[PDB]
């Protein structure tokens, strides 16, 4: 028995969550169970929690989601069909170069696009203040919300902070599948190979290093849940054999080990890394830097 | 060239993250010690950082890391060699001492609890609304040891409340008394429970719980020490993977 | 130097192979006989690749690289300077990795722990293999791996990717991405969490996993529970890594030409290829 999936799964009332100082009005009833989820992980669905800034994070989500739909629908002339066909296919292009920062573009021409980078700001910026009030409202530390940032960070400087430096709207990513990922090969190949940014080659080493750490930390704590492993923050305040002997397998294989808490340091560094490096690479893109061959001549 | 000044600082700060990573990291077992218990003369170049204190909840008290070394009970193992770096040998029964794959740590002898102060852990008979909702109930099958003997049977799952799972199987031995077995080191079938950890003759051994009711940290942690430690001190009682298959 | 706790662990027993004879440690480290395999193959290739840079005439770290065999080769061995001294470190690579996966395996066996991490580990190995090994023999040639240098090996990933398009084409590979995305993004979350946990508020009490739970309930209104995320962490590292070896493995085997054509075959499916509009249209 590895412990990847549960031998037997056990039910009993709904958790309605911990009280401390949240408004329990704008906290949902509990959803359904689900055995499927249950075999992984736990069952129970919900409650969720929707105050102001949820619902409005959640109105621009799906208006964004809708601007893009709408203009994929229309790309598609109302036919379902090749709406389904060529879902991929489509894209939400930023307004022309011609048009700078300005949002006089025609609709069809960048401004639903505008539209929907509106949209999707307002989503994004309200769902980060709900990560920090949510956990306020626990009396906890705002590190998801810092965390979160981090990636707001390279999404920030993709579509808003670097087309604004180079004064053009048509610097920004479209919205699209398969565009999207046109976007990143020419903004590559535009750059003389991002291969040579040294914030790329970081943001790489900690994507992998990311799936090199949670394998180890994932493995580490099954390995010893045996021992009641998963139950971190107890074995924080009161360590036991589970965390000696994950300390120990690492001290004994490559020299130096973490402590229970200590890894989770070493795990939220090790993912916000990514995109805080990422997003310096692509900012200093085109701005500072023209070709990052070249630069890498001089360097 | 601000792309240089970046790069060069980048790895500056890195270093620096590194640094403290680390240190943060040595809130427990250091300083380190030699074999003997005597402070070791090499620390390593991270220095030790400065006291944290955590506030536990429910009348629990504080945790200050760095602190001193918690544990203090005796450890039954003698050194085998006059040079640094070698195994130290149980002195009588690793199992019964805790010693090896069958270590625990002194936690506190007290139930954890849940976000109410209410115990974390339940035997299923007295978790208000618990069932077993998927997978096969192991509750009535026979419990299997490596040596392929009955050990006894199951009278009942105990259920994390909180996170609503199976975490031990309360098993009844022969003698009409009952011992927990870790979930995670069992394995429920059609028609028994196996447990590979351990030989039928090893299950009397299993530390035993105070209450019948909760099952504190440091009951825990002696039983899924004493179990683990069943894969190398029961090995020569573990019947082979064919034999088994008959 | 031993930890404050870490005596009462440092016992006889947990060997595959040598009984006690390697049964020891050197400062923190553990040996055993796949410690000292490992020293071997890792010392043994160290030394290849220091001989390679001699014959290469460089001992710049940024310069030095270790090329396969040509395609002229094929599966065939080669001159030591000309593909053969990568064929040896290969071997010498493959010997260090496993034998540093078996050596965490009696190290396991040691501590009374589970074998997760040496297996999490071997899908590492696996991808190594895949590139290095399977893909080359399969496509016919060691010429087709990829060469051992820091920047040289980039300029490889750089030159098969374009070979077929824009490798974003490649549907495993998109696949792959996904996690190796999805796997930062739940790394963070779970750090942030625990430490927002154990954390709070200056002044607080150390919160409870139940808080754990609330935080994200009333966050998405799911909470994957304690065991959960650790089970989930190691699933969408393995699944990233497993996908990247199966987008290799059947590049350039079975599939020869520009990933991008590949999604052709939804375009053309019977009911709407020929539904006049559109993009494709
Ligand atoms: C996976 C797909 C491609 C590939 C694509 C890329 C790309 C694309 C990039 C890298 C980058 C790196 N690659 Mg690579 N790389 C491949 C296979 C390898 C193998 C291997 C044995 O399979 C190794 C050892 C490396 C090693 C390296 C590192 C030098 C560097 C950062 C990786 C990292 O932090 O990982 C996460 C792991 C950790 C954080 C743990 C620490 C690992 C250390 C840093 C590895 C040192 C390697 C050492 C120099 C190699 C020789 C060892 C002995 C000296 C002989 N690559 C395969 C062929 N690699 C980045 C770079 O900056 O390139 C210059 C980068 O941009
Ligand atoms: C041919 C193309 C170029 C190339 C062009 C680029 C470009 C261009 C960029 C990268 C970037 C990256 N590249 Mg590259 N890259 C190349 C080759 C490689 C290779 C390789 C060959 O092996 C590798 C391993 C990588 C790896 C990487 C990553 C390290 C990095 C992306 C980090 C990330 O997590 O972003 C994913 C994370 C985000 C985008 C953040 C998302 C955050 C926002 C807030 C999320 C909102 C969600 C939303 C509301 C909608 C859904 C909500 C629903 C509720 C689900 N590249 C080649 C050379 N690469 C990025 C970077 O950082 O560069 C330095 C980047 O911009
Ligand atoms: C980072 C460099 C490039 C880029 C390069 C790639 C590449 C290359 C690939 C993706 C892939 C994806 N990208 Mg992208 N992508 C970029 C920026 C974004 C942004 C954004 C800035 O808001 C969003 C919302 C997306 C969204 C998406 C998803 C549709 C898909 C899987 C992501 C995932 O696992 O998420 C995390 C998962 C959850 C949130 C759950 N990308 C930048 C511009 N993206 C994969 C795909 O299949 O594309 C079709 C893929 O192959
Ligand atoms: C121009 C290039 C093309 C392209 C061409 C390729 C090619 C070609 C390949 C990939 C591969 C990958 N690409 Mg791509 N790719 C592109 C753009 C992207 C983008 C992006 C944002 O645009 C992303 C995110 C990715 C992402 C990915 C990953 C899914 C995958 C690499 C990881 C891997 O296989 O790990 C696997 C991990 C390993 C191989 C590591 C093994 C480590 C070993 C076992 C141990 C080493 C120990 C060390 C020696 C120790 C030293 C001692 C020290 C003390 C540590 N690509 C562009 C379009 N991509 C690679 C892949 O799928 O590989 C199978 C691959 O070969
Ligand atoms: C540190 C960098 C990594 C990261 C972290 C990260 N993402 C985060 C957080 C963090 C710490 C959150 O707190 C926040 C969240 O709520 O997570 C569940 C989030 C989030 N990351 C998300 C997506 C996302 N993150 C991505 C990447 C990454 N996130 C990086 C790998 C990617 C890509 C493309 O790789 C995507 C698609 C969202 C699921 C969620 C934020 C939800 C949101 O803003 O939605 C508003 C929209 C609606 C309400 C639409 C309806
Ligand atoms: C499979 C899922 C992910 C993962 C998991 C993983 N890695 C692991 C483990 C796990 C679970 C370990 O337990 C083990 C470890 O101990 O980690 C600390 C390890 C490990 N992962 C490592 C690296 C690593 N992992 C990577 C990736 C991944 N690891 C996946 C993303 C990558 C990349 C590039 O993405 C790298 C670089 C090592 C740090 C460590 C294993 C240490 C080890 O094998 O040591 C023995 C060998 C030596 C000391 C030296 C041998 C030297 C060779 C003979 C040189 C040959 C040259 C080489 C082939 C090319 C070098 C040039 C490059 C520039 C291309
Ligand atoms: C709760 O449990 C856990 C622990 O314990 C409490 C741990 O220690 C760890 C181990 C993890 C850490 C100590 C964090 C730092 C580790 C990484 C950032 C991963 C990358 C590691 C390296 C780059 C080091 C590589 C070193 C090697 C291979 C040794 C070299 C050998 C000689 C020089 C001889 C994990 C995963 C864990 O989950
Ligand atoms: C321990 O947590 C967890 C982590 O660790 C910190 C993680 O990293 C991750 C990994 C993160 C991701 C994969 C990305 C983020 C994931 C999501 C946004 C999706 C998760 C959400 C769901 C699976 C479904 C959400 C469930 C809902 C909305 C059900 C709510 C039910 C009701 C409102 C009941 C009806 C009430 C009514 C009608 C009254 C009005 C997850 C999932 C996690 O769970
Ligand atoms: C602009 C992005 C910068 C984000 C950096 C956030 C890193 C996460 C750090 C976790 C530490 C949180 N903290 C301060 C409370 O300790
Ligand atoms: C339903 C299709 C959704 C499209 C998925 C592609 C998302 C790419 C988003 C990049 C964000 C665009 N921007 C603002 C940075 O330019
Ligand atoms: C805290 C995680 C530590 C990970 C450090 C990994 C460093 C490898 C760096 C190689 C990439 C640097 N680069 C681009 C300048 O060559
Ligand atoms: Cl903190
Ligand atoms: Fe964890």
């Amino acid at each position: 028995y590895q412990n990847i999936f549960s031998q037997v799964q056990v039910r009993g009332p709904a958790d309605l969550g911990m009280t401390e100082d949240v408004n329990l009005a704008n906290r949902s009833g509990v959803g359904p169970f689900s055995t499927l989820l249950g075999w992984f992980g736990n069952a129970q669905l919900g409650p969720i929690y929707l105050g102001s800034l949820g619902v409005l994070s959640l109105f621009s989500g799906l208006m964004w989601f809708f601007t893009i739909g709408i203009w994929f629908w229309y790309q598609a002339g109302w036919n379902p069909a090749v709406f389904l066909r060529d879902l991929f296919f489509f894209s939400l292009e930023p307004p022309a170069p011609e048009y700078g920062l300005s949002f006089a573009a025609p609709l069809k021409e960048g401004g639903l696009w505008l539209i929907a980078s509106f949209f999707m700001f307002v989503a994004v910026w309200s769902w980060w203040g709900r990560t920090y009030l949510r956990a306020q409202a626990l009396g906890m530390g705002k590190h998801t919300a810092w965390a979160f940032l981090s990636a707001i960070w390279l999404w920030m400087v993709l579509g808003f902070i670097r087309p604004i430096l180079m004064g053009s709207w048509s610097e920004a990513v479209p919205y699209g599948i398969f565009s999207h990922l046109d976007w990143t090969n020419n903004f590559s190949l535009v750059h003389g190979n991002l291969f040579y940014n040294p914030f790329h080659g970081l943001s790489i080493a900690f994507l992998y290093g990311s799936a090199l750490l949670f394998a180890m930390h994932g493995a580490t704590i099954l390995a010893v849940s045996r021992f009641g492993g998963e139950r971190e923050l107890e074995q924080i305040a009161d360590r036991g054999t589970a965390a000696e002997r994950a300390a120990l397998f690492w001290r004994w294989t490559m020299g130096f080990n973490a402590t229970m808490e200590g890894i989770h340091r070493w795990a939220i560094w090790m993912a916000v890394l990514v995109t805080l490096t990422g997003g310096i690479g692509i900012l200093l893109s085109g701005t500072v830097v023209d070709n990052w061959y070249v630069w890498g001549q001089n360097h | 060239d601000l792309a240089s000044l970046a790069i060069y600082s980048f790895w500056i700060f890195l270093a620096g993250l590194i640094y403290y990573l680390q240190t943060e990291n040595m809130r427990e077992g250091y300083p380190l010690e030699n074999e003997d218990g005597t402070p070791a003369a090499n620390q390593g170049p991270f220095p030790l950082p400065k006291p944290k204190t955590f506030i536990l909840p429910h009348g629990r008290g504080t945790l200050t890391v760095p602190g001193p070394e918690s544990e203090d009970r005796p450890i039954a193992l003698a050194r085998t060699a006059v040079s640094e770096g070698f195994p130290h040998a149980p002195t009588g029964d690793p199992m019964k001492d805790g010693v090896g794959p069958a270590s625990w740590v002194a936690r506190r002898d007290l139930p954890e609890l849940d976000g109410h102060g209410h115990n974390k852990i339940k035997p299923m008979k007295a978790a208000a609304g618990f069932h077993v909702s998927a997978g096969k109930n192991p509750i009535g099958l026979p419990v299997r040891g490596c040596d392929l003997e009955i050990a006894g049977k199951v009278v009942d799952i105990w259920v994390d409340i909180p996170e609503q799972m199976a975490r031990f199987l309360e098993v009844e031995l022969k003698d009409g008394s009952t011992r927990l077995l870790p979930m995670q080191m069992v394995k429920v079938q059609s028609n028994r429970v196996h447990v590979n950890a351990l030989s039928s003759d090893l299950f009397a051994g299993i530390p035993t719980i105070k209450s019948p009711t909760e099952v504190t940290l440091l009951e825990e942690d002696k039983i899924c020490g004493y179990v683990a430690g069943g894969l190398m001190y029961a090995a020569p009682k573990r019947k082979s993977v064919v034999a088994a298959m008959l | 130097a031993l930890l404050s706790f870490e005596r009462k662990y440092r016992v006889p027993g947990g060997t595959l192979v040598g009984g006690n004879l390697f049964d020891f440690w050197v400062g923190p480290f553990y040996v055993g006989f796949f410690g000292v395999a490992t020293f071997f193959f890792a010392a043994l290739g160290i030394i290849l690749i220091a001989w390679s840079a001699v014959l290469q005439g460089t001992w710049n770290p940024q310069l030095i690289s270790v090329y396969p065999p040509a395609l002229e080769y094929g599966l065939g061995g080669a001159p030591l300077a000309k593909g053969g001294l990568w064929q040896i470190i290969t071997i010498c690579a493959t010997g260090a990795f496993v034998s540093w996966a078996l050596r965490e395996v009696e190290i396991c066996r040691k501590l009374g722990i589970g074998y997760h991490i040496p297996f999490a580990f071997a899908f590492a190995i696996l991808a190594y293999l895949t590139l290095v090994l399977f893909r080359p023999v399969m496509m016919g040639a060691w010429g087709y791996a990829f060469p051992y240098g820091i920047w040289t090996h980039l300029d490889w990933v750089s030159n098969t990717g374009y070979t077929y398009g824009n490798f974003h084409y490649n549907p495993a590979h998109m696949i792959a991405i996904s996690f190796f995305f999805t796997n930062a993004l739940a790394l963070a979350l779970h750090g942030a969490l625990v430490l927002s946990a154990a954390n709070p508020e200056k002044g607080k009490e150390m919160r409870t996993p139940d808080h754990e739970d609330t935080f994200f309930r009333d966050l998405v209104g799911y909470s994957i529970g304690t065991l959960g995320i650790h089970r989930l962490g190691l699933l969408l590292s393995l699944s990233a890594v497993f996908f990247s070896a199966l987008c290799m493995i059947i590049t350039g085997t079975i599939w020869f030409d520009q990933w991008v054509d590949w999604w052709q075959w939804w375009v053309k499916l019977p009911w709407w290829a020929n539904i006049p509009g559109g993009i494709n249209g």
